[PDB]
């Protein structure tokens, strides 16, 4: 019944062929934690059920939208991600957002926007591209006239240009560093309202594909070790500009399924690292991007029910070994809560249990059917109605000049 | 001057020097969100930062200043962006702020502001003098910090710091020959030093990865290495390779060695190879060995490889 507690499943525990590094004792360590969590109701003489803690999870997103204890003090500057995580959670646990939060949060992102185009981390906050990419996505789910038009898209425009380098990256923000998240974060804005002229994009599909290395997957910068984050970063962005077919997208399909955990059921972001609950979206999402890239492509042989990665398996891991008992969701057993992994946790198990090529349309949800989540768009990370209702709104406007 | 976690510590409201500045609170409008409910050296910072931020005081205070302002939170952009104004408009001597930034950095090794500010004051300094040593160190706590081989790179490439780096990854190789991390920043000094077209080099390189995984059979690091080494012009190409696997078969096998027999004879069917039925033949049974019993987890992967291979040499 469940893939992870089935017998022939042990055979999948980690064989260091007797030679020890720090690399496989602490394999072994989170193994043997994850080997607990599985085994704890054969243990404890219960049939085993999967119950995603929705009530749970809801009360901790609920109130975190309104108020953080000084544990948060690290992200004051991260405002606008904590506004698009939670958002984001509850929108995937499909519980309204009252109008009058819908207002306030549109009110709170209006003082965190920089009169010289883009949103900072708070208000008074410089533009960074992270939190105007959370923002605009925030904005998107709520979905309102008044969100839309906080957007002040010249201004973005503008800003975006004054980031961009001559080689085609961009830089996180002004007198920033420069990574593939710049290039996803100001892709994802540009399209969703609708401000991408000419050349604003002029060399990026040609600079992250320098980002693919010999592994297969993609670096923060050329040269860089591949990891699940940049490498997301890097196939959607090229998605959104049509140019996927830049990379070298079997290679990158190869290294992104051996990211999976054989034994855990989740995914690493690095080969030869540790599984987290966040990479269910991360590396996982990367499947759906392959599938329609693919499928574009005239690939004959895709699957017409399935992503290319285990999803009951990654249900399983989300669900038994990813959940606070106390409201959402984490790294691994052992990790402490935060909003960042419940939202990319959520993300993760959405993808996991939705299968969408064309007309096809399949599911899997483990565990009792409360647990289906709403869909999630595999590109910008919202609802697939808050990217086609927002497109379509910001489509009403000319590009900019 | 007063440290931040100091016994006699005092909130900034408290200090004469300060008396003249009224400090400016947050705005988060009337109806908050994300409200985060900071605690009073918190908040007492970061409202008289806001202060010298408005005003634009250049001072040594407001200098002062910005580092508990980068203590309270390492990844505040606005922060570390008015320090480097002061930095320069102040002409602070960049040494002592290279002094600075190592112990952060040694404190909050996982951050994306620290080491940007590092690579600024390299850049302005135009000196690597301490660098490869300096993040020889932060690699010495935590062997795949993202952000120390990021910054390593960029050193080794703008200052043509590459004669000793091989040796260096042969250290760390030897210490986790699992580091892929290492094994990464190996292939990046080969292709960016002689390259992997000297076949001298790649003879060195495929007899060296074939060791470690004689040693190592399932560290999947050592695979990775090869089939990226050799993809390249084509895994067929090389003719013995595909053998010299079946030879460590019987003992030392894994489902890596499984998964790259399957690539070496996809390349072969896509190059002409003789008995091109038996060959696809053992493909398919490579795969479905794969998918149903040895690396279940990829199931769907392998199924598709399998597929794929029969839509095109059937
Ligand atoms: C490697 N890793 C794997 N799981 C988590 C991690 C991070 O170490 C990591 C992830 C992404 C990036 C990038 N870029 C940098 C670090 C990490 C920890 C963490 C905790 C919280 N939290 O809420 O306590 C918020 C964020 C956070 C804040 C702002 C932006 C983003 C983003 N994106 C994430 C956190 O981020
Ligand atoms: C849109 C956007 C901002 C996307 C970025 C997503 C993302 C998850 C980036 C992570 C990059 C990073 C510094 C990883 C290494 O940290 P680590 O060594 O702690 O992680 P690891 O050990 O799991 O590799
Ligand atoms: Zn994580």
């Amino acid at each position: 019944p469940l893939y992870s507690l089935r017998p022939e499943h042990a055979r999948e525990r980690l064989q260091d062929d007797s030679v020890e590094t720090v690399t496989s004792i602490e394999q072994a360590k989170v193994e043997e934690k994850i080997q607990e969590v599985f085994s704890s109701y054969k243990f404890n003489h219960l049939v085993p059920r999967l119950v995603l803690q929705r009530e749970k999870h809801f009360h901790y997103l609920k109130r975190g939208l309104r108020q953080l204890t000084d544990a948060y003090e690290c992200l004051d500057a991260s405002r606008p991600w904590l506004c698009y995580w939670i958002l984001h959670s509850l929108e995937l646990l499909d519980e309204p957002i009252p109008q009058i939060v819908a207002t306030d949060v549109c009110q709170f992102l209006e003082l965190c926007q920089s009169p010289d185009g883009g949103f900072g981390g708070g208000p008074g906050q410089y533009p960074h591209l992270a939190p105007t990419y959370a923002a605009v996505n925030a904005l998107c789910i709520i979905g309102t006239e008044e969100a839309y038009n906080v957007i002040n898209r010249e201004k973005l425009l503008q800003y975006l240009y004054s980031l961009k380098q001559p080689d085609g990256s961009f830089l996180m923000h002004v007198g920033g560093e420069v990574d593939v998240r710049s290039a996803y974060c100001a892709a994802s804005v540009a399209s969703l309202t609708n401000i991408i002229t000419p050349d604003l994009f002029e060399g990026t599909a040609e600079w992250i594909a320098r980002c693919q290395n010999w592994e297969g997957g993609i670096g923060g910068v050329p040269g860089m070790e591949a990891h699940g984050g940049y490498t997301f970063c890097g196939l959607a962005a090229l998605v959104i500009l049509k140019k996927e077919r830049s990379l070298n997208l079997k290679s990158l399909l190869q290294w992104v399924t051996s990211r999976q955990m054989r034994f855990e059921g989740g995914f690493q972001g690095r080969c030869n690292k540790l599984v987290d609950g966040c990479y269910s979206f991360w590396q996982a999402g990367l499947l759906p991007l392959l599938h329609r890239a693919l499928h574009a492509q005239g690939d004959p042989a895709l699957s017409m029910s399935h992503w290319m990665f285990h999803q009951q398996a990654l249900q399983e891991y989300i669900l038994m070994c990813c959940q606070c008992p106390a409201g959402g969701l984490l790294d691994k057993p052992g990790k402490s809560r935060d909003f960042y992994h419940t939202c990319y946790c959520l993300s993760g198990l959405s993808i996991a249990q939705h299968f969408g090529s064309g007309a096809m349309l399949h599911d899997v949800v483990m565990g009792v059917p409360e647990n289906v989540l709403q869909p999630t768009h595999p590109v910008y990370n919202i609802g697939p109605d808050k990217v086609i209702q927002a497109t379509t709104h910001f489509l009403q406007k000319p590009v900019p000049g | 001057f007063l440290s931040l976690d100091s016994p006699t510590y005092v909130l900034y409201r408290d200090r004469a020097e300060w008396a003249d500045i009224d400090p400016v609170p947050q705005n988060d409008g009337p109806s908050p969100v994300v409200q985060i409910i900071y605690s009073e050296k918190f908040r007492d910072v970061y409202d008289y930062f806001r202060a010298v931020l408005q005003r634009d005081e250049r001072s040594e205070r407001a200098f002062k200043l910005t580092r508990d302002a980068i203590e309270l939170n390492a990844a505040n952009y606005t922060v570390w962006h008015f320090r480097r104004v002061l930095l320069r408009s102040l002409q602070k001597d960049l040494q002592e702020e290279m002094n600075y930034i190592t112990a952060i950095i040694e404190e909050q090794p996982k951050n994306y502001q620290v080491w940007h500010h590092r690579r600024v004051l390299v850049e302005w300094l135009k000196d690597p003098s301490q660098e490869l040593e300096f993040i020889a160190d932060i690699l010495n706590q935590d062997a795949k910090n993202y952000h120390a081989w990021q910054h390593r790179q960029w050193v080794i490439q703008e200052f043509r710091l590459w004669d000793n780096e091989l040796q260096y990854v042969d250290q760390l190789l030897k210490e986790d020959v699992r580091n892929n991390s290492v094994w990464n920043q190996r292939h990046f000094v080969i292709s960016n030093t002689t390259g992997y077209s000297d076949r001298a080099v790649l003879e060195r390189e495929v007899q060296y990865t074939l060791e470690m995984i004689k040693l190592v059979p399932h560290n999947e690091s050592a695979w990775n290495y090869l089939k990226g080494i050799l993809q390249d012009r084509g895994l067929s190409r090389y003719p013995n390779l595909l053998n010299q696997l079946l030879d460590l078969q019987p003992s030392h096998s894994s489902p890596y060695l499984i998964a790259f027999l399957v690539d070496i004879y996809e390349d072969m069917l896509e190059n002409q190879c003789d008995n091109k039925e038996d060959i696809l033949n053992k493909a398919l049974e490579l795969c479905e060995i794969l998918a149903k019993e040895k690396d279940t987890i990829r199931k769907e992967y392998w199924r598709y490889i399998g597929r794929s291979l029969q839509s095109k040499h059937s």
